[PDB]
């Protein structure tokens, strides 16, 4: 029931460049129930950030998010080699969950 | 004693959140006793510091004149108190608690200074 | 630790039924954990089918009378397994299917909220095409 | 049309936490004094009338294998045992050459009251305690002369386990599942909050559980990693089976002075007839319970033919059934109990006869594995008899692959004795502070 | 410090129950010190819980609007405060204390809810 | 947390004396922990006894209607709050503190009795 | 313990300069301690000249451009010393000079208050005459 | 912990010679202490659980323990320390024995 | 005890072993 979109759809960056990944939801999520996903080409994604800006055990400290009402931004400081790939932000406060089209990083 | 009506609706909890309220009345076991008593005293003192510092002091249903920006929550009264329980609400506002406490303290000191200076 | 492996890839025909079994290695029980089924269309955003959370099957709005969720807990030799059953398949269902599992033991962890939840662990995926 | 912050104190909100739980015993003392190992004293809070409070429509996840209450109890067990046996006879002048001949008549040079004198002492030592080190008289030594010194239990300390209650301090609570056929992991249907756990007796046993709490309608098999064969399997009892263990071998203990206040008690000649210790098992009831246990295991094991084999690895504490009757440790075998095949041909064998199992009593007790202090149990004057009603078994699954699963007895750590009884409880802390928006505008 | 004028009439006790009021300012002995201090803290905290829970909080002569059914006592003011002392009165109402405390708590929460809802 | 703006003027201290205020949230080391916790509890309880006994209870800037005889001090407002700091003032009135506390307690009980008797 | 010894007595002429050195025995530092110079006229009330309190020289209203205060802290052999220097001496300056030292470590002791302070220790005095 | 800009000599009774003198370092000097004397320790049972560990024969070559001090840095630091002590000691010739 | 020695020295002494009766020579 939440139509969530993320911009820019495509972007390009090199190693060591801070990258802005943001997605404005259709409705405000006051509970910070947003999850960030990073899918490598071929295999499955993994969960990086949950509950707005909370890290997961076994994640590099370069993935930090923000929760400001409807705006949710993901930051990649000192972009690393494996970080290249599509990204997804998902809301899990209202049944059912919804993802975005996909933001990818290219050289 | 406060565990009663935990899963009930918020209205039933409120009418129950005051139904029990509180009835009150070298050895390793002695060490455990002392640790438990000191811990309970510390928790009670912490709660009383927060209550008295917000101006509540010894009142159960404590009022405050702090506004409710649609940033901590955006739902309306009836759904908060019917489509929810106390634990659900606490999880909803889990990481806004520090900001809310700070705003309560600032509002309390503001109103206290205002009344002291208007007392002339 | 937590490893999710599921069945292989195969090609079927429209109107048939597909059974995809997801084996959960390292998951103690499906009572504490919850398994969620999500589908990613080829070169397209993901989609959520349904879940069986503490033995409670559910499905998305579009998947009414269309998908069935099964789950089996710990056994003597086999690990806990959850199976995906879809019937009356059409040409639009050709996509990779993912099996996702997350822990719901802690209510303050933030991974779950009233049944809708994040996906901590993921499977390798099953390519499906006609 | 706008909301204002309203502070609530006393909201029903709890969060997982671990704290120190104290002791709560049913008020004794009119039992004379009788300082038991689990000191009744310093358990000052006498449990009042239980204060129950059921929580409606509350579903709380439970995980018996990550509970901190078991570790609470285990550390308290070890600490209490050390505290109990510490302040009396040290008994260090015992590791010598034993010029021995079950049991053996052994002679050794023992230190008497004075430093100058030396006395020759003849004592009876069980073969389990004796260790070897073209003749007719051999020379021996004790079982644990390389691990630690041997220490007497203590003159007036009783080994009777009494129920112990575990309350939490103010600001904390315990959630009890109260769910029938609870597997120990997963959500609980309805939950009630209590202060102390039910009266639990700290009995110590291996490979076969002892006095405890029964089930509600069926047999519950609970194990952390049922798939894994290296994790012990715990079985709860629908119904209990009574066993009778006795030592009709009347002793005449005699105390000798081995130092200034060091009184050593040794086993004298057995007056009257000589008898060996045994335990009686009701054959029909035991076989019925074992059949029900196998039937309930079959569903967990893909309806395979369950077969029970006796213990294989030779290890005196592990292969035996450990327990104390009145201060004496028996260590019988359970081979005549755990030897049957269930479901292979669906038909019977069994019989219905009372089962008598031989026992090998010893006195040196290296219990709590190597963590606990070594103990010497003084002999008891009269005959020994205690009536026990079994509630639980500790099974172990065997690496090869076949259509039948072999479950041999023998548990793991001592925590498994109480894991069957602390599964339903879970300590939790409560935060009474709560903030909700209303239309108040004041204060 | 409150032991003064213990055997005096209730009026003299009341005028004296505020005359002292309160002036304030591994070893076995250390263990005794710690036990005594913790016990004193617990008693003070218990008294303050009861006072604040009845709405008294930090007031010595605390008022309440609870009626006085002729079941706890049937004597009239002058004889209560002249034909009696504080210990005699406490013995008279010894086993009604729990009921009286419960009624005080119920009355307090009732009046607090009433004022909160009339605050509109 | 109260150490901030210690050397500042009294006005700056007053506007700061409420800026932090309070954010809150057998082994020899365990013995030290227990001693420290009990000592902190005792100091907090002492301060709260004095505050509640003067009628302040849970208020930071507590008012009182006690006069100011030119015996504890003879300087006038502006110089007290500009030519001075909090430590200087405490040293100035160091050995009048007991008398001032006693007078506060007497005034509190006087006003409480007066209001109770006027409540008719 | 605390012993204050200073220079001897001598006679000088008007218009000259007098240097009186006060040696502090038992005083650790002049940072924690403070030395005060007071003069007692023959058969007359005392008078306060000035001080050097934690390395801050000062003097009375009448002693402006007239008196100088010096102080040296602990050395290898000599104890802390403070010297009194007065110039343009006249016939009214003939009086005994006292060296006074007090401890300022504790603020609640009451011996000191915002620089003006009591004199806990005293020296033997130096008679001065023309 | 190092100092901030210079050498600090702190002593309770600098005049008294019976009180130790403590010197703080402007900058630190690294030292290397090693025992290239490979041991073969062996434990013997001297009681019920009493295990006594004794030094066995030194296998390989035999060496004596030593510590290495950077001569230039140590001498510079000592010279700075002496210079800062001279002012406290009336500019006397500081000698270390 | 008395150390029947010969830096370091090779010393021999009578040491109490596992048992009270026996005695071991330790270098
Ligand atoms: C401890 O303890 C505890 C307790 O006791 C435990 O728990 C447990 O657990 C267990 C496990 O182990 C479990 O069991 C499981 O369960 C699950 C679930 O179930 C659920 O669900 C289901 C489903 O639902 C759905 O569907 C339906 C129909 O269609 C509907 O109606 C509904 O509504 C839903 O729907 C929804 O959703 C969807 C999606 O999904 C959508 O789409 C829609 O729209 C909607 O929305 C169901 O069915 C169920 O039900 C049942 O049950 C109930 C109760 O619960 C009842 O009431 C009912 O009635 C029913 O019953 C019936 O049936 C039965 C059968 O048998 C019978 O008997 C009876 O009589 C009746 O008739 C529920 O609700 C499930 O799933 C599972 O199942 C499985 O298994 C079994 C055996 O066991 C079998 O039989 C089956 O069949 C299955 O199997 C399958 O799968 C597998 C996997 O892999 C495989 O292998 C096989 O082969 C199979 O497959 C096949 O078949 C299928 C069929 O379908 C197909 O599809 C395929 O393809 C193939 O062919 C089980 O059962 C339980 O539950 C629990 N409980 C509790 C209380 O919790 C625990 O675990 C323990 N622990 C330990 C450690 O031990
Ligand atoms: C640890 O650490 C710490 C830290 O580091 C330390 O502390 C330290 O200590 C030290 C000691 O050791 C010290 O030092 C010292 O100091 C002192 C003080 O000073 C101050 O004061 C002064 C005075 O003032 C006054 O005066 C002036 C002029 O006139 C004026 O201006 C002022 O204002 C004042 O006046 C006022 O008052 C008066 C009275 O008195 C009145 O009358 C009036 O009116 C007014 O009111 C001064 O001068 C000074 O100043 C200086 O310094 C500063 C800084 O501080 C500066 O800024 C300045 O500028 C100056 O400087 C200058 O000079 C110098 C010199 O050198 C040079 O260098 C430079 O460059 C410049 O130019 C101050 O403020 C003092 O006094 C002292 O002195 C002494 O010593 C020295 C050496 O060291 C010398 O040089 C000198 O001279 C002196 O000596 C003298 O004395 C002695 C005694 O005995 C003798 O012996 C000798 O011989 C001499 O005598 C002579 O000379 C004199 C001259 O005057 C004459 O008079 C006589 O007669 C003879 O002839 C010292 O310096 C320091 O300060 C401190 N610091 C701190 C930071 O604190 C501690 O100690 C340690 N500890 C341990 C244990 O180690
Ligand atoms: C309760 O007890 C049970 C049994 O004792 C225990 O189950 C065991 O769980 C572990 C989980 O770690 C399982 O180990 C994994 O098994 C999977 C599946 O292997 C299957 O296929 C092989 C080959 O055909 C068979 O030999 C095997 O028997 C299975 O049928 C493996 O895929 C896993 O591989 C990982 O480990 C490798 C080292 O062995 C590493 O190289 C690597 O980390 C592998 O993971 C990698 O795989 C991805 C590709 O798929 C790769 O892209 C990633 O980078 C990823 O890192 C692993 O061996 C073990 O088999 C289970 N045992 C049994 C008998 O089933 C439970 O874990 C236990 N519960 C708890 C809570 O402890
Ligand atoms: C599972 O639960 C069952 C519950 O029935 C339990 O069986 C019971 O065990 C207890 C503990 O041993 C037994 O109680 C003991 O009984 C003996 C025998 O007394 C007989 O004779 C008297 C008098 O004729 C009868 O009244 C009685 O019914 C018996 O027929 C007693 O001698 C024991 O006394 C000890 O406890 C006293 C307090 O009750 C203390 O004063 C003192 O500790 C006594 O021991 C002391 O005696 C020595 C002198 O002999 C003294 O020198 C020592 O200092 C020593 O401390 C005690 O009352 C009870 O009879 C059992 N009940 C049945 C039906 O058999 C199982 O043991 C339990 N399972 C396990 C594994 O423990
Ligand atoms: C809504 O409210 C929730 C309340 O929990 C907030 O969730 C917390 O968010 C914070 C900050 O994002 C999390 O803190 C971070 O946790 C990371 C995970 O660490 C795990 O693993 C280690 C090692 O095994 C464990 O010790 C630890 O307990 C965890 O299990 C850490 O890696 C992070 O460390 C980072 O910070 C340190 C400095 O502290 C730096 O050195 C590095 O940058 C390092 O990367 C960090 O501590 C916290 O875990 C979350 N809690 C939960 C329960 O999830 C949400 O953030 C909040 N919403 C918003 C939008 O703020
Ligand atoms: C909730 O669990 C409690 C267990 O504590 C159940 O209460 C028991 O109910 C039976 C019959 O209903 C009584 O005979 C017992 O005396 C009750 N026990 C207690 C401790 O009160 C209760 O039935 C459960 N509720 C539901 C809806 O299943
Ligand atoms: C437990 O007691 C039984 C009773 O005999 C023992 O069973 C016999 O053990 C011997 C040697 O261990 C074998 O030779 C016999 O064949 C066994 N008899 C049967 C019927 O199997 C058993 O060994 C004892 N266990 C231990 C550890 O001593
Ligand atoms: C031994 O087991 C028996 C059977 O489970 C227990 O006997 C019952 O005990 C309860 C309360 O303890 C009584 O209400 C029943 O009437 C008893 N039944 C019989 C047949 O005696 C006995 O309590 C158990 N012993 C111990 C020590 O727990
Ligand atoms: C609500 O919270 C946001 C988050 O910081 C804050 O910026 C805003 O000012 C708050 N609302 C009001 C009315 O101040
Ligand atoms: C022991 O040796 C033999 C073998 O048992 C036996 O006949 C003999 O009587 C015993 N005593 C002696 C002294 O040999
Ligand atoms: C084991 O259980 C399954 C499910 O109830 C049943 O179908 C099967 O027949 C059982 N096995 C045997 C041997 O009866
Ligand atoms: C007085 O106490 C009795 C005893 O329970 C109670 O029934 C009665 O209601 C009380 N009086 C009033 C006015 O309620
Ligand atoms: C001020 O203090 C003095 C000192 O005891 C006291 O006598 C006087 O009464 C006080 N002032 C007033 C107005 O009471
Ligand atoms: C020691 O220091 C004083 C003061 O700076 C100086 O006058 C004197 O010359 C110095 N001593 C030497 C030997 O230089």
């Amino acid at each position: 029931d939440i139509q969530m979109t993320q911009s820019p759809s495509t972007l390009s960056a090199s190693t060591g460049d801070t990258v802005r990944i943001s997605c404005r939801a259709s409705q405000s999520i006051t509970g910070n129930w947003v999850a960030w996903y990073q899918q490598r080409p071929g295999k499955a994604p993994r969960l990086l950030i949950y509950r707005g800006a909370a890290l997961l055990g076994g994640v590099p400290s370069r993935f930090r998010g923000s929760a400001a009402g409807t705006d949710f931004t993901l930051t990649i400081g000192n972009l690393q080699a494996e970080d290249f790939g599509t990204f997804y932000c998902q809301q899990y406060d209202t049944y059912p969950g919804t993802f975005g089209q996909g933001t990818k990083v290219e050289v | 004693g406060f565990l009663g009506a935990a899963g009930s609706t918020m209205g039933a909890a409120s009418i129950t959140l005051t139904v029990q309220a509180r009835q009150l009345l070298l050895t390793v076991w002695g060490i455990k006793q002392l640790q438990a008593r000191v811990l309970a005293v510390e928790r009670y003192l912490q709660d009383q510091k927060f209550l008295g510092l917000w101006g509540c002091s010894g009142k159960i249903i404590c009022c405050t004149a702090v506004p409710w920006n649609s940033s901590w929550s955006n739902k309306t009264f009836e759904e908060i108190w019917n489509n929810m329980t106390w634990i659900e609400w606490e999880r909803e506002i889990s990481n806004y608690t520090s900001q809310i406490y700070d705003i309560l303290t600032i509002s309390q000191t503001q109103q206290e200074k205002n009344e002291k200076d208007l007392l002339e | 630790q937590i490893h999710l492996v599921q069945s292989g890839t195969e090609v079927k025909k429209p109107g048939s039924s597909v059974t995809v079994s997801c084996k959960a290695y390292g998951v103690n029980t499906f009572g504490l954990y919850a398994v969620n089924w999500v589908r990613q269309a080829p070169g397209q955003s993901l989609e959520y089918i349904g879940q069986i959370w503490r033995w409670k099957s559910s499905a998305s709005h579009h998947f009414r009378g269309r998908v069935l969720i099964s789950a089996v807990d710990l056994t003597g030799s086999s690990p806990p397994i959850s199976s995906l059953e879809i019937k009356n398949l059409t040409s639009d269902d050709t996509a990779v299917y993912f099996c996702t599992t997350t822990s719901t033991y802690d209510r303050w962890s933030g991974l779950h909220h009233d049944g809708v939840m994040a996906f901590s662990s993921w499977g390798q995926g099953t390519l499906i095409s006609v | 049309n706008n909301l204002w912050v309203t502070v609530y104190y006393g909201v029903p909100v709890w969060r997982d936490a671990d704290t120190t739980l104290f002791c709560a015993s049913d008020a004794k003392a009119y039992e004379t004094e009788v300082h038991n190992v689990w000191a009744t004293h310093a358990c000052v809070p006498t449990d009042p009338n239980p204060q129950e409070m059921h929580l409606k429509n509350v579903t709380e996840n439970f995980n018996m294998w990550k509970n901190n209450m078991v570790e609470q109890m285990h550390e308290d067990i070890i600490s209490l045992w050390d505290q109990s046996l510490k302040p009396c006879v040290k008994l260090t002048p015992l590791c010598v050459t034993l010029n021995c001949t079950d049991v053996r008549n052994c002679s050794f040079n023992m230190t008497t009251e004075l430093r100058d004198k030396q006395q020759k002492v003849y004592a009876l030592f069980y073969k389990l305690d004796i260790v070897p080190i073209s003749s007719n008289f051999s020379e021996y030594r004790l079982i644990n002369c390389n691990t630690s010194v041997i220490k007497q239990a203590c003159p007036k300390v009783s080994f009777d386990p009494i129920p112990i209650h575990y309350c939490t301090p103010a600001g904390y609570a315990i959630l009890r599942c109260n769910d029938k056929k609870f597997n120990g992991t997963g959500p609980c249907k309805n939950v009630s909050s209590v202060q102390c756990t039910h009266g639990i007796k700290p009995v110590v046993s291996t490979q076969l559980l002892l006095n405890g709490s029964l089930a509600e309608e069926g047999i519950i098999i609970r194990s952390e990693n049922l798939t894994n064969n290296a994790k012990t399997i715990i079985v709860h009892f629908n119904e209990s089976v009574k066993i009778n263990c006795t030592r009709p071998s009347n002793n005449t203990r005699t105390g000798i002075h081995i130092g200034p206040g060091q009184v050593f008690y040794k086993t004298g000649d057995i007056i009257g007839d000589i008898r060996k210790a045994y335990c009686n098992i009701s054959g029909a009831q035991w076989h019925k319970v074992l059949g029900r246990v196998a039937n309930k295991l079959k569903e967990h094991f893909n309806n395979k033919t369950i077969v029970f084999k006796p213990s294989s690895g030779g290890d005196p504490e592990i292969t035996m059934h450990s327990f104390n009757c009145r201060g004496e440790f028996f260590y019988c075998n359970t081979t005549k109990l755990f030897n049957s095949t269930w479901g292979g041909n669906k038909n019977e064998t069994r019989d219905n006869g009372t089962i008598t199992i031989p026992c090998r009593i010893k006195q040196i007790i290296n219990m709590w594995q190597g963590v606990g202090q070594a103990m010497y149990a003084p002999p008891i004057k009269g005959v020994i008899k205690c009536l026990s009603n079994i509630t639980g078994i500790l099974l172990t699954r065997d690496n090869d692959t076949e259509n039948n699963e072999t479950f041999r007895p023998g548990g793991g750590d001592m925590r498994d004795n109480w894991r069957n009884e602390l599964y339903k409880y879970k300590v939790v802390q409560i935060e009474p502070l709560g903030i909700a928006p209303t239309k108040c505008k004041r204060r």
